RNA sequence: GGGUAGGUGGUAAGAACCUCAGAUCCGGAGAUUUCCGAAUGGAGCAAUCCGGUAGUUGGAAACAGCUAUCAUUAAUUGAUGAAUAAAUAGUCAAUUAAAGCAAUACGUGGUGAAGUGAAACAUCUCAGUAGCCACAGGAAAAGAAAACGAAUGUGAUUCCGUGUGUAGUGGCGAGCGAAAGCGGAACAGGCCAAACUUAUCAUUAGAUAGGGGUUGUAGGGCUUGCAAUGUGGACUUGAAAA
RNA sequence: CCUGAGUAGCUCGGAAAACGUUAUUUUGAGUGAAUCUGCCCAGACCAUUGGGUAAGCCUAAAUACUAAUUAGUGACCGAUA
RNA sequence: GGAGAUGGGGAGCUGUAGCGAAAGCGAGUUUUAAAAGAGCGUUUGUUUGUUAUUAUAGACCCGAAACGGGUUGAGCUAGUCAUGAGCAGGUUGAAGGUUGAGUAACAUCAACUGGAGGACCGAACCGACUCUCGUUGAAACGAUAGCGGAUGACUUGUGAUU
RNA sequence: UGGACCUAAGCUGAGGCUGAAAAGCGUAGGCGAUGGACAACAGGUUAAUAUUCCUGUACUUACAGUUAGACUGAUGGAGUG
RNA sequence: GGACUGUUUAACUAAAACACAACUCUAUGCCAAACCGUAAGGUGAUGUAUAUGGGGUGACACCUGCCCAGUGCUGGAAGGU
RNA sequence: AUCAGGACAUUAUCAUGUAGAGAAUAGGUAGGAGCAAUCGAUGCAAGUUCGCUAGGACUUGUUGAUGCGAAAGGUGGAAUACUACCCUUGGUUGUGUGCUGUUCUAAUUGGUAACUGUUAUCCAGUUUCAAGACAGUGUUAGGUGGGCAGUUUGACUGGGG
RNA sequence: AAGGGUGCUUGACUGUGAGACAUACAGGUCGAACAGGUGAGAAAUCAGGUCAUAGUGAUCCGGUGGUCCAGUAUGGAAUGG
């Protein structure tokens, strides 16, 4: 069924633009990613006429995005030391949302759709690496260091 | 139930007939499948609906 | 209030009283109404046991009297509040309703057999009957044509007679059996959604509260005029009369 | 400009109507329309003619019954009835 | 209208024209090329009362073994679970252990200790193999005399449960 | 001897799960002895009651006042039971 | 004849019948197979192939022969329906 | 959701075929008497495919304006260049369908573990692990199915069988 | 002769059918005669299967051919007769 799409996906379309997509991709992927949106204005030439607004949404979403980088840019010493044997167990066990308890609500939301990290979420006791993705093309590089309490 | 909860909609009960017309009853159940179904994000219970419904809740862009 | 000269219920005599300041008796309106029972403070082997809370009176206190309240669910409101920042889940409090029963009877809906008949039996019949369950009401259900149906036709629903045991439907067997039309009982038609417009919600409203509208020989909205201040309701409070 | 969409239709299994499933009505699974030059119906179906406006709601009366209250009746019974 | 006879109510029903599956024709019609032939017709009504028979209802009365639907029963009994209790008395004397002999060291043998067994005899208790009696009994299953088990797969009380 | 104390099998069971309906299962709680904990013995008396009434001698648990000493220590943990 | 001790048709059959320790085959890798219900739930089992369920035989000793045509069970490339 | 594979149709594109005779590899039906040259020949070098060991065709590089007896000769049932339609077979960028084969997670599942409601083995929420478009469930349609149910299983007969 | 041979042919016809046999019914058997158009024969006459008696199965249901009937408002069609 008919889908407008709002940021950059491999297939398909870039930014704006219509696409017949299944329904398993689009409730359950497209739209829980912010990837694509419904019909707008319930119809086509609703869209077509809501389009010379979407462009401005679009914008001002991708603006506050940017001030979403700089928010998470300007503080970031968002820490976390555990509690384990240190000397040969080393290994950070707050997976991801542990530290999503400290960035939704407490600082930038950083949301977990938004968020781009491994599967490893950072296995060491040093300095490590946090990518996440605002839009497809703003890349966020976070340095959290660990340790012993 | 097997019923519906945004719905009441159930079970029909009906005849099985064969050849030779041999009657049983019988019973068609819904398709109930599990699905969620967000509110002024929040509260996305996990209700059991069937699919004629799922398809109403798709095409009203999940409202109910 | 009526109405009197007797009354104190029957097996029922006697003893002792009441009653003419109007008794007993009959009618209307009230008062009291132990315990169990939907039973609902908790339990339980029904008519029992064990309590909490807030008052008040005795005691020096434990305690004991005398009161009121304390179930669950649903709806509304307010407070508090997890995993986890917010927010929900949850918790608490207040208010309002629900519980159950019976009329061996009628209504609606769900589920739903078998004995039997077909001279056996499986389709079929029995029968959508019995039974089981849910919800009522004083009736319920139905109801204002996306209709009948073959015509210069009728014009919500319901019930009675006929149409007829007809057209039809049936291992075309046992059987089942209307819908039109006609004659009667009664008769009533109303109201929302959308357009359009008003006000307000970080007005992303796609939401809330109003005006406008309710249709078929199409209706309504948009713009522009004439005529209207009535008739009638399935309608609220009162007053009066029969 | 508005006139009720997972709706009317259609397919696969059932049923309601007198009908042992079929034009009409209904639905468990799937699919799925149009907008007064529109849609449905007149026993498969098509065309002409005609009839009616589905997918929203409420509706007294005539109708069904008597556990009970008052009055009364019976070619009903009269202690095995 | 008296829980009336009845009056109104002609909706309808039977007869008046039949024949044919039917359109259709008509004292004719169907069959057929036929008019011939043959089949059916070319007339005798209706509404009630009474009696007889018959159809639907349980249909003259009494009688099944049954079938389907609902409820009540594990206080008897069968199993399982929880918690208790009971088995007078007397015998047999295992495994094992100690000591001594013995063995190169084991094995083996002797004495003592030990008290096991779905062990033995036999009461309460449980069960019911036999004769007799009873068979409208004392008793809807027992009595006398014998009989099997009797520390166990035992017996039993109370409570729950299928 | 049993409640005002406690639990076994099992029953009930707010929420909750499952199921055309009635209902079934089940968590927290609550019941449930045939078990556990808890202080009284001897004699006498009436026609009928007696560790219950009477005589004699005891014990237990609460509350208040008082004297002396001591810091008191559970809805939870552990031991015993 | 049954290895044995035992169990059985309350109220005509206590036995050679049933059971029993033992043997074998088969299924089952754990949310296990099997089983009660419609499902939830539960037994198996708070167990894990030295374990569980089912079929057959029935101490102990010695043995258990031939047939895979038919039926049942397991596996199988392609091919035909 | 993505990737890879082969299959059937074709948008665009090439080719592909030997009875003899016929200067030769003749798939059929037409117009058909001229045709080629910077949409560039003779000679040469290489290559996929094909094979009658001979040949067809496609592609690249040099070459340079002269040629076609494969128009006109001639043979043959079918005859030659050029422009079209119809058959066997292969490759190609490309879409349309499913078929087995992987990977991924967001649907969904859990009788993995943890936290909270909560003094709580259930349930709910949030994770984590393990699966994963499978499984389970609904509808439809085959196979097996005395586990279960409703019935049938005749009459004559020197009684019945 | 109703047996054998030869020639020509297809009456192994169409619509019927007064009257009888035998029969519970359903069915069966014989048949004069009439109309149409034929075959044999000069014609009269004969031919509605064989010298005669066995060689056969109701209804329902569906299929096939023809058809001067119906065609659910009308024209067809479907579906029937
Ligand atoms: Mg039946
Ligand atoms: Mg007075
Ligand atoms: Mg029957
Ligand atoms: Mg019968
Ligand atoms: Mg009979
Ligand atoms: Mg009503
Ligand atoms: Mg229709
Ligand atoms: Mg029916
Ligand atoms: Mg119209
Ligand atoms: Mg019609
Ligand atoms: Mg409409
Ligand atoms: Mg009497
Ligand atoms: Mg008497
Ligand atoms: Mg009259
Ligand atoms: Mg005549
Ligand atoms: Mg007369
Ligand atoms: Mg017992
Ligand atoms: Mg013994
Ligand atoms: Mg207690
Ligand atoms: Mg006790
Ligand atoms: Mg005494
Ligand atoms: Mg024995
Ligand atoms: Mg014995
Ligand atoms: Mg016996
Ligand atoms: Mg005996
Ligand atoms: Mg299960
Ligand atoms: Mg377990
Ligand atoms: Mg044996
Ligand atoms: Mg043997
Ligand atoms: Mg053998
Ligand atoms: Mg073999
Ligand atoms: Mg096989
Ligand atoms: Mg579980
Ligand atoms: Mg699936
Ligand atoms: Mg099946
Ligand atoms: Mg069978
Ligand atoms: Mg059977
Ligand atoms: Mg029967
Ligand atoms: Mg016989
Ligand atoms: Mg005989
Ligand atoms: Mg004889
Ligand atoms: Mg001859
Ligand atoms: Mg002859
Ligand atoms: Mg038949
Ligand atoms: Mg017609």
């Amino acid at each position: 069924m008919k889908v407008i799409l709002k940021q950059d996906v491999s297939n398909l379309g870039k930014r704006f633009d219509v696409v017949d997509v299944k329904d398993g991709y689009a409730i359950h992927f497209l739209f829980p990613k912010k990837l694509a949106a419904p019909l707008t204005k319930k119809s086509l030439q609703d869209r077509d006429l809501f389009l010379k607004k979407q462009q401005e949404h679009y914008e001002i979403n991708k603006a506050l995005s940017h001030k979403l980088k700089e928010v998470i840019e300007q503080t970031e010493l968002h820490f976390s030391l555990k509690e384990h044997n240190g000397r040969p167990y080393g290994s950070i066990i707050t997976k991801q949302i542990i530290n999503q308890a400290h960035t939704k609500g407490m600082a930038l939301q950083k949301f977990m759709f938004k968020d781009n990290v491994r599967l490893g979420f950072g296995d060491h006791e040093i300095t490590l690496h946090i990518f996440e993705d605002t839009t497809a093309v703003l890349k966020v590089k976070v340095t959290p260091d660990n340790g012993v309490k | 139930a097997k019923k519906d909860q945004l719905t009441l909609r159930g079970p029909l009960y009906g005849n099985n007939r064969s050849h030779s017309k041999t009657i049983t009853r019988r019973k068609w159940n819904v398709n109930l499948q599990p699905c969620k179904v967000k509110t002024a994000d929040g509260k996305t219970t996990r209700i059991l609906v069937s699919t004629r419904t799922l398809r109403t809740l798709k095409k009203h862009n999940r409202l109910s």
